């Protein structure tokens, strides 16, 4: 099982520096190149540079003079930095595999990085509950004033997944942003059945299990 | 159209 | 650097449909060219290498074709489960580059929304905020409009709105609308509504509650 797996979200200042490490399994990085790719809103998909199998870096042109890559082949680990961040810098970063050592063809993605360059503090969600009261319930949680993104939510530990619904962040007046999840259920499971949505706020390390059932 | 990290989508 | 143009900007088709995407170059790269899926919430995932060669555990249903500077994503027979973006990448000239990407969209029939209410905990109430929030599940197309009404009183300026994507299963659309009022102005009033209208609905939804009932 070739996997990337790349360490978690949150906010740099702006003029400071990203770090990311991407760990490996299934493979060497003695025989494989990695590659980091960011996707951004204002440039979309940008390659942005490879530390080869043998310990050589590429960076692309416009990175050359504030991005390095180093890695420990004996911790199968890969360490992605770029120095004075600005606001659009703001992105998706990942870092990915090629099919063969020397290639370009992408076939095995990290999970994804989301870097927020922001002024901003990082801040932990409330958790509140959306209580339910044809045939069907809807109930659900709102997740309020967290920054930055994101957010993960799921059901009953991920047991519960059908007639999930857990919608964009929208970014409220105050800067922070909020979302809610909800689901549907059978309106005569409210007794017997406990659901609760799981929330964790990694950039901030805030995690809450919050039952939500109909109010008296 | 333009890229959407909340949801990694094109949001057009 | 070469310039990848991918068209259409959205592709709306209809599922069974055999459908088609288009990226050009902007000088000749041969078949250097690969192609990717971007679910929603979801990391790239590579489909189709040089133009044309299949990749292990990519569905048959998609293909390419192209040589020199015009190439093509084909999905034979397109599923719900296609809902996603595409992307073209060159490598035959340094650096590589990928295409601004086409958004698939998929048509189905008209579905009304499922409405819900919800009035604000009493958690949320002890912070001097108070969030009303309504549902709109599982309907088609995106288009639908929500107006809050506080004691009859249209609500302008204190809501905003978030759509899902398109569902993978049923292509449909939820929408979430929030309305946010100061404690103070929460405990002044009694009767809370959601209104919708909706191409689906012949006449508007309201869902509503009374303040402390």
């Amino acid at each position: 099982q070739v996997q990337l797996k790349q360490s978690g979200p949150g906010l740099v200042q702006p003029s400071q520096s990203l770090s990311i490490t991407c760990t490996v399994s299934g493979f060497s990085l003695t025989n494989y190149g990695v590659h980091w790719v960011r996707q951004s809103p204002g440039k979309g998909l940008e390659w942005l540079g490879v530390i080869w199998s043998g310990g050589n870096t590429d960076y692309n042109t416009p990175f050359t003079s504030r991005l390095s890559i180093n890695k420990d082949n004996s911790k199968s680990q890969v360490f992605f930095k770029m120095n004075s961040l600005q606001s659009n810098d703001t992105a998706i970063y990942y870092c990915a595999r090629a099919l063969t050592y020397y290639d370009y063809e992408f076939a095995y993605w990290g999970q994804g990085t989301l870097v927020t360059v922001s002024a901003a503090s990082t801040k932990g969600p409330s958790v509140f509950p959306l209580a339910p009261s044809g045939g069907t319930a809807a109930l659900g949680c709102l997740v309020k004033d967290y920054f930055p993104e994101p957010v993960t939510v799921s059901w009953n530990s991920g047991a519960l997944t059908s007639g999930v619904h857990t919608f964009p962040a929208v970014l409220q007046s105050s800067g922070l942003y909020s979302l809610s999840s909800v689901v549907t259920v059978p309106s005569s499971s409210l007794g017997t059945q406990t659901y609760i949505c799981n929330v964790n706020h990694k950039p901030s390390n805030t995690k809450v299990d919050k039952r939500v059932e109909p109010k008296s | 159209c333009q890229f959407d990290q909340s949801t990694r989508r094109l949001k057009c | 650097d070469i310039l990848l143009t991918q068209s259409p900007v959205i592709l709306s088709v209809s599922p069974g449909e055999r459908v088609s995407f288009s990226c050009r170059a902007s000088q000749s790269i041969g078949t250097n060219i690969h192609w990717y899926q971007q679910r929603t919430n979801g990391s790239p995932r590579l489909l189709i290498k040089y133009a044309s060669e299949s990749i292990s555990g990519i569905p048959s249903r998609f293909s390419g074709s192209g040589s020199g500077t015009d190439f093509t994503l084909s999905i034979n027979s397109v599923e719900s489960e296609d809902i996603a973006d595409y992307y073209c990448q060159q490598n035959n000239n340094w650096p590589t580059t990928f295409g601004a990407g086409t958004k698939l969209e998929l048509k189905r029939t008209v579905a009304a929304p499922s409405v819900f209410i919800f009035p604000p905990s009493d958690e949320q109430l002890k912070s001097g905020t108070a969030s009303v929030v309504c549902l709109l599940n599982n309907f088609y197309p995106r288009e639908a409009k929500v107006q809050w009404k506080v004691d009859n009183a249209l609500q302008s300026g204190n809501s905003q709105e978030s759509v899902t994507e398109q569902d993978s299963k049923d292509s449909t659309y939820s929408l979430s609308s929030t309305l946010t009022l100061s404690k103070a102005d929460y405990e002044k009033h009694k009767v809370y509504a959601c209104e919708v209208t909706h191409q689906g609905l012949s006449s508007p939804v309201t869902k509503s509650f009374n303040r402390g009932a």
